[PDB]
DNA sequence: AGACTTGTACTGGAACTCACGTGAACGAATGTTT
């Protein structure tokens, strides 16, 4: 159990009351690939840059 | 039915 | 994040048979389309069905 | 609690996905 | 596809003399047209529009002939709008000081676009007329005016400075002779297609909605393997994105082609290796450790199915299917196919038998060969017009999170009281946002939010406007009409002032 | 003196979620060829 956000729920400008956001249904994606390198076999670490 | 200039 | 309009729909406490819950207590979320999310549909003639 | 799973404590143990089983 | 346009206005000497407080028809003219413009500019819907001016000093004109059509000038022909036009607008149209005859303008404006609609298929062809039935003229050609109308089959359209539809006998005879066009064109229904100025202007405040087209989608309801209904599925709802995205272009030369972007993979050595694209294979992570898993591999082992189904895996009943459970992004309107009888008939049959029974079809969804298959719930949907399934996704096993939240009802410290409760009926009475129709026949919605347009795409047009015409000052802020579109009526508040400070008397909310 | 244990506060990274972008694939319309 994780909230995804703290909000206010404002009725008026001075009336305030704290609520938390959660999530009952979430779509399940399979985990993310990570690449590897071919010779050893140890992960490798992406980078990118723009010129 | 909004046509003319409207649409 | 430009705003969405929401409706809050209450939710009751259910629980089975084993007392355990099946529907927690709080609101229900539900996200409203705007005008331009919504598509128009080609007019197709209605033909009734015996009974 | 009772059907607190026997794997992961604190979340419900879900019964097994049936499918489709018509009634009489 | 396309619709031809063609701008008549008046340039007379009348609409400048005008008392202030009435916004003279010169600027409220102005402003609606270059509205008009904006938003067929920021709505590429390639359709074109023409400028034609009549009260101006100047001619230019096709046909000259002898003094009749004169003071009439074509400012822009039939082609795609354009920002030039928007400037031209501006400050190239300026007032004349002399008269002309609208229907000479009629003239020009049908000799223009039957001149240059040839070799495009423009199917709709509307001409509007900006005039204030104030100038002296003679009819005596009306009749070959309305039957080369109804040849061509041109569409009219009239704004005037007035609301009916406190004025001059000339101004009388105008708008009699407006009304006879109108209706010799149309018919009654005519009668209301005249719109002043500001009725124009409280339409023409936003910009056009995003209108894209759904593609049908053809399948095969199946129940087992003996029967098939041939049916065509929609895109109903969905959420609405930018058809354009911002290119990144170069500081100095602003050219996109000046810049590129590109990745590079190194190992986690000291040594900082390099390692070409082809030397990276995909592996995931099982506990503690990593599993190769090539792509190839997994495009052999990968899950595979036969496309394009539209199955009923079953029926169930309607109170089963709650709303909360609903996922995916897309809401999809199942007809029969076009042009089949038989497949109406079918269709039309099982919505009529769940609907009777009340009752909803379990069904297996996959919109091609490489598309993960679904599960969704099609229900009926029944109107006096037409009939379709509604389609709309379920969710799987493992999409459903298990959460425990403590019970309010039986909480001995957050329980309210009575008085407490009594406010909160009271304010939840005072900022209702449906009225009955004096008890008698059904309900009505105060603030529908889904006709209200999406504010994000109506701020991003006000901003790319105010860029290209003014180059230099920073964005302005949220326009106003913006804001009041997103609250509700004002009743609401004043009804709802009281209430709010007796809820605020009540709960004591202190903030931590 | 010195060394370890316990309590408080802070900061960085992991994980989760949504928005936005890119890539590949496709039915229907249109143009070209025979």
């Amino acid at each position: 159990k994780r909230a995804l956000s703290r909000l206010k729920l404002k009725l008026n400008k001075d009336i305030v009351i704290s609520v938390g956001i959660y999530n009952l249904v979430q779509k399940a994606l399979k985990p993310p690939p990570i690449k590897l390198y071919r010779e050893t076999n140890e992960p490798v670490k992406t980078k990118t840059r723009t010129f | 039915k909004p046509r003319g200039l409207f649409s | 994040i430009p705003p969405y309009f929401v409706a809050l729909v209450p939710q009751e406490e259910e629980l089975d048979d084993q007392k355990i819950q099946v529907t927690p207590p709080g609101f229900q979320l539900v996200f409203l389309p705007f005008a331009d999310d919504k598509r128009k549909m080609p007019f197709t003639e209605k033909i009734m069905a015996t009974p | 609690c009772p059907g607190e799973s026997l794997i992961n404590p604190g979340f419900k143990s879900k019964k097994p996905a049936g499918g489709v089983d018509f009634d009489e | 596809n396309k619709a031809a346009v063609v701008l008549c206005m008046d340039v007379g000497f009348t609409m400048s003399n005008s008392i202030p407080g009435i916004e003279s028809p010169f600027e409220q003219a102005k402003k609606v047209i270059t509205m008009f413009v904006q938003r067929q500019v920021f709505a590429e819907n390639k359709d074109e529009i023409a400028l034609v001016l009549f009260g101006t000093d100047g001619t230019d004109n096709p046909l000259s002939g002898g003094d009749q059509y004169q003071n009439i000038t074509v400012h822009r022909h039939l082609m795609l709008p354009d920002f030039d036009l928007l400037e031209d607008i501006e400050s190239k149209i300026q007032p004349g000081s002399q008269q002309a005859d609208f229907l000479d303008a009629l003239i020009v404006s049908m000799d223009v676009i039957q001149h240059e609609t040839i070799g495009k298929k423009f199917e709709k062809r509307h001409i509007e007329i900006f005039t204030d039935l104030s100038s002296r003229f003679s009819k005596s050609q009306l009749d070959i005016i309305i039957h080369s109308l109804k040849k061509c089959d041109i569409s009219l359209q009239f704004f005037l400075p007035f609301s009916l539809g406190g004025i001059t006998e000339q101004q009388k005879e105008g708008l009699e002779i407006v009304k006879m066009v109108m209706i010799s064109l149309e018919g009654e229904d005519g009668l209301d297609e005249i719109y002043s100025f500001s009725e124009s202007l409280r339409k023409l405040c936003v910009f056009k909605k995003i209108e894209r087209h759904s593609i049908h989608w053809p399948c095969r309801l199946t129940i087992g393997s003996n029967l098939s209904i041939r049916i065509a599925a929609y895109k109903s709802i969905l959420q609405e994105r930018v058809k354009k995205t911002w290119t990144v272009v170069d500081a100095k030369t602003l050219k996109k082609e000046d810049i590129q972007k590109e990745t590079v993979y190194c190992l986690n050595d000291d040594d900082e290796t390099e390692v070409l694209k082809e030397d990276i294979i995909q592996g995931f992570r099982y506990g503690s450790d990593i599993v190769p898993f090539s792509k190839v591999d997994e495009e052999q082992m990968k899950y595979k199915s036969e496309g394009k189904c539209f199955s009923v895996l079953g029926f169930c009943k309607s109170s089963q299917v709650q709303r909360r459970f609903f996922m995916g992004n897309q809401v999809l309107k199942v007809f029969a196919a076009r042009d089949d009888e038989a497949a109406a008939v079918a269709l039309s049959s099982l919505i009529h038998a769940l609907d009777d029974l009340d009752m909803v079809a379990i069904v297996r969804y996959a919109y091609d060969k490489r598309a993960n298959p679904q599960v969704g719930v099609a229900f009926p949907h029944i109107k006096h017009n037409y009939e379709c399934l509604v389609y709309v996704q379920l969710p799987f096993m493992e999409d459903l999170r298990q959460y425990m939240f403590s019970s309010l009802k039986n909480s001995k410290k957050y329980a309210p009281t009575e008085a407490q409760l009594n406010a909160v009926d009271a304010l939840i009475d005072s900022m209702s946002l449906a009225k009955k129709d004096e008890k008698t026949d059904t309900l009505e919605d105060l603030f529908p939010t889904t006709k209200i347009p999406n504010p994000r795409f109506q701020r991003l047009f006000q901003c790319l406007l105010h860029r290209a015409l003014h180059p230099r000052e920073p964005l302005p802020p949220i326009q106003q009409h913006i804001w009041n579109m997103l609250n509700p009526p004002a009743e609401v508040t004043t009804k709802s002032q009281i209430p709010l400070s007796k809820i605020k008397t009540l709960f004591p909310l202190i903030e931590a």
